[PDB]
């Protein structure tokens, strides 16, 4: 998001908008035909009123969704991982549930969530989008933009970070000069990395010390430890 | 010489709320001061005490807070972990909540202005009250308590009250990974191989289908290692799979297939190439 270039059509997919009373809130990530994912913490305190929820599928530009590639959606369900306390900001996973299914299409497709006994090395490069913000006191009303960061171990992040209780369940990545930080704006933004012709889910967006500052790493929520609690309702 | 004009100021550290622990004998409670209002920036924390293996139900008689800014949370742990459970917030009446240990643990979460009456609970103990009555007669037990003697276990209809018995009578025995392993299907309750006599691809496909995969990759018997009671699948001219018991047969052979993973979120999109 910040410091990164602007993306072109069909470049990601899996990218799927949140909207909330017609602003912009949060991020999500298409899954199944029915299904999508994004971060718990945005979505809280606002499960009572799942008609009040727009997805959007296909969003490239904010001007006009008159074209013939956007498809309004409604939010029947919304589940939240019991695993929460909002104290920690530990496993802070949410599922959405569509009132109905969505053909694939060129400009639509699911994310391959990871399986067992997967280990990412730290330092490989995965690619990051959002909607967020770029100059940390305004909005974005542009295209996606895009960005790579590298990836850091968890005793780096707690050196570099000694203030939370950063633990096993979370990943951490950005450089260690700064200038790239997609922490602020899209939080419900996805984590993706590619093996062999095939990107794959590595985090969720969530909480940040403070974007674009120097050894201050992103927080991306685990998504190896949750694959099981997905599939059981992922149908 | 002194700015700030002689008025109190807010000045509330902390929390400074009430009650953290009750028992049976007291049931209903108000956190602060239901009449009037209650402070800002409070956070009080009540623990719901009750014997072993009784669970815990609880009932609000009136709720009516701000928007959404201030939440209320209800968790059975606090002890080592615990579970969202249910959040309520806003004006509106709520449904019971129901706790599956002997420790529920209510918290209150308020910012700084909009306050609002408040909230009363109702506390109420009792035997399985979450849980609905346990089947009879040997029936099915179902998600939703509904018991039935036979219209399930991967029957062709949905004649189960609940209607949502999507379940499916095939898993993978031994096998080495989870897309590779000996399909076995069951009947009415023993899981047996479908005698792959006779496999084609398309049946390939089915099974594939059935197990949330691609199509068939690989379909190379080895031996029937293992004697269960086999039974016989074959082609059907509709869409469907007829499997017939054949059982107490010899010269038979296993199932071995490796389903290829599902099409994914793999670039297809027909990017222009830049001439540069
Ligand atoms: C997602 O994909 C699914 C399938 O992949 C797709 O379902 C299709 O919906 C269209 C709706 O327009 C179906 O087309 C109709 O089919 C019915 C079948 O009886 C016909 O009656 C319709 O009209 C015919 O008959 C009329 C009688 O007077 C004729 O006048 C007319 O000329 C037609 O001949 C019409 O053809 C289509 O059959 C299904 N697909 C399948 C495989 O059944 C769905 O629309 C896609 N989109 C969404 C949002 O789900
Ligand atoms: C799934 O995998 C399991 C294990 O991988 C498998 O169970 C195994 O079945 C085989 C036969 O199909 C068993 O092999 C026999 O086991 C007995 C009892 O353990 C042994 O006594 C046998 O040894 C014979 O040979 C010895 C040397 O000559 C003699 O001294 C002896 O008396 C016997 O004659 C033979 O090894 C094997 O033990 C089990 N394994 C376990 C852990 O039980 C199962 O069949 C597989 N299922 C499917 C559907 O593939
Ligand atoms: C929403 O944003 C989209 C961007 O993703 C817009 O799509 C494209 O917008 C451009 C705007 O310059 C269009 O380019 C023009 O297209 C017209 C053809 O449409 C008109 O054609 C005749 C005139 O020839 C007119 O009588 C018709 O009524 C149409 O109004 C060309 O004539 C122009 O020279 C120019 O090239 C793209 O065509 C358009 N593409 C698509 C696929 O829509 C979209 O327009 C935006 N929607 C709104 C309401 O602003
Ligand atoms: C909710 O129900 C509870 C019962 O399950 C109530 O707790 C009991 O409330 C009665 C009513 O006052 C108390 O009776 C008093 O007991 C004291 C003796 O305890 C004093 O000494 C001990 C130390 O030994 C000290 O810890 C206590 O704090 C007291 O200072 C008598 O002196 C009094 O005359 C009176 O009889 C019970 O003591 C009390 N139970 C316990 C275990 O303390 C509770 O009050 C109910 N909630 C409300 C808001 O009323
Ligand atoms: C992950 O992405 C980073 C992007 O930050 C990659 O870093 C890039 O690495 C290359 C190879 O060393 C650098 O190229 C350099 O170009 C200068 C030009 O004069 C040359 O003198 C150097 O010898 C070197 O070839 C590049 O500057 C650097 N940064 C970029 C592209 O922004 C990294 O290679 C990627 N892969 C990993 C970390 O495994
Ligand atoms: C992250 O979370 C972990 C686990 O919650 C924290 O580790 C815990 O830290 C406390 C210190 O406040 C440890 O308590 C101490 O244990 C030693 C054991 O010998 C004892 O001698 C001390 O008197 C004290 O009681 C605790 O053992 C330790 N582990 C657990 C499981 O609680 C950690 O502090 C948090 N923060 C960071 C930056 O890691
Ligand atoms: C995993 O990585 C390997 C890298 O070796 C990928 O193999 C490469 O796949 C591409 C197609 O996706 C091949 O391009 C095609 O090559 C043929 C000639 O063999 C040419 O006629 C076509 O027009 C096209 O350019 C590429 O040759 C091939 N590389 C090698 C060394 O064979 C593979 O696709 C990746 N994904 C997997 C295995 O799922
Ligand atoms: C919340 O607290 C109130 C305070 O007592 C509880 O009200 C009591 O509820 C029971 C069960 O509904 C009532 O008993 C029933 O009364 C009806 C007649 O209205 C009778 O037909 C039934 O056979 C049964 O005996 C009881 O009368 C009622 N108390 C009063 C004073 O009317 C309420 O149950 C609590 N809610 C929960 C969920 O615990
Ligand atoms: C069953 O699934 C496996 C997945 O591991 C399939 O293996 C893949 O097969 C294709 C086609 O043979 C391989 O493409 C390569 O194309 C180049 C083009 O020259 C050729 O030189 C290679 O020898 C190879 O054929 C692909 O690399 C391979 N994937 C892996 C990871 O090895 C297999 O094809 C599937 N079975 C059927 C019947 O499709
Ligand atoms: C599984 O595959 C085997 C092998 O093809 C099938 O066994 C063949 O069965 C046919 C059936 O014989 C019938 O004979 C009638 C006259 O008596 C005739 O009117 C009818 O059309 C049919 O031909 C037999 O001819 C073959 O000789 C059998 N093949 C072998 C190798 O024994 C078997 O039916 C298949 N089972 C299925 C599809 O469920």
């Amino acid at each position: 998001i910040v410091g990164g270039s602007n993306a072109k059509e069909g470049a990601w997919p899996w990218v799927v908008g949140l909207y909330y009373g017609g602003r912009l809130l949060c991020g999500a990530s298409l899954v199944s035909s029915d299904w999508l994912v994004s971060a718990a913490a945005c979505v809280y305190g606002r499960n009572l009123e799942p008609s009040k929820w727009t997805a959007i599928l296909g969003l490239h530009m904010k001007s006009n969704l008159t074209s013939p590639q956007t498809v309004p959606r409604l939010i029947d369900e919304i589940v939240i991982n019991p695993h929460y306390n909002r104290r920690r900001k530990d496993n802070a996973i949410a599922m959405m549930h569509l009132e109905f299914k969505v053909n694939y299409t060129d400009y639509i497709q699911p994310i391959c969530l990871p399986e067992e006994n997967q280990v990412f090395p730290p330092g490989r490069n995965c690619s990051i989008a959002g909607w967020g913000t770029v100059v940390y006191q305004g909005t974005t009303a542009n295209i996606l933009q895009e960005a790579d960061v590298p990836l850091l171990s968890n005793e780096r992040c707690q050196q570099q970070m000694p203030e939370y209780n950063i633990t096993e369940n979370m990943i951490c990545a950005g450089y260690e000069e700064g200038g790239i930080d997609s922490c602020q704006g899209d939080a419900g933004g996805p984590l993706m990395c590619q093996e062999n012709n095939r990107w794959f889910l590595a985090g969720v967006t969530s909480f940040g010390y403070k974007c674009a500052l120097p050894n201050r790493p992103g927080v991306y929520a685990r998504v190896s430890r949750f694959t099981e609690w997905i599939q059981s309702f992922l149908h | 010489e002194p700015t700030l004009v002689p008025t109190p100021p807010p000045e509330l550290p902390t929390d400074c709320g009430g009650p953290f622990e009750l028992w049976e004998p007291n049931t209903t409670f108000s956190s602060t001061n239901f009449p009037n209002s209650y402070p800002n920036l409070a956070f009080c924390v009540w623990i719901l005490n009750a014997q072993k293996g009784k669970n815990i139900q609880l009932h609000f008689q009136e709720f009516d807070l701000e928007n959404i800014n201030d939440v209320v949370e209800i968790r059975d742990g606090e002890e080592a972990d615990s579970l969202l459970l249910a959040v309520y917030t806003g004006p509106g009446p709520v449904k019971d909540v129901f706790s599956t240990t002997n420790r529920m643990t209510v918290l209150l979460i308020t910012a700084d202005v909009l306050a609002r009456g408040g909230f009363k609970a109702n506390f109420t103990t009792g035997y399985h009250l979450g849980i609905p009555e346990p089947c009879k007669a040997d029936h099915f037990q179902c998600k939703n308590g509904e018991c039935v003697p036979l219209v399930n276990l991967c029957d062709g209809h949905l004649h189960c009250e609940d209607g949502s018995d999507e379940a499916d009578c095939v898993r993978f025995f031994n096998g080495t990974t989870n897309n590779n392993g000996l399909v076995r299907f069951r009947i009415q309750s023993i899981w047996h191989t479908a005698c792959a006599e006779n496999w084609t691809t398309q049946i390939s496909n089915d099974v594939c289908q059935l197990l949330g995969l691609g199509s068939g990759n690989s379909s190379k018997p080895i031996f029937p290692t293992d004697g269960g009671p086999f039974v016989k699948l074959n082609t059907a001219p509709d869409g469907h799979l007829i499997l017939t018991p054949s059982q107490q047969c010899l010269q038979d052979s296993l199932i071995r297939l490796q389903c290829n993973h599902k099409s994914c979120g793999k670039k297809l999109a027909a990017q222009d190439i830049t001439p540069k």
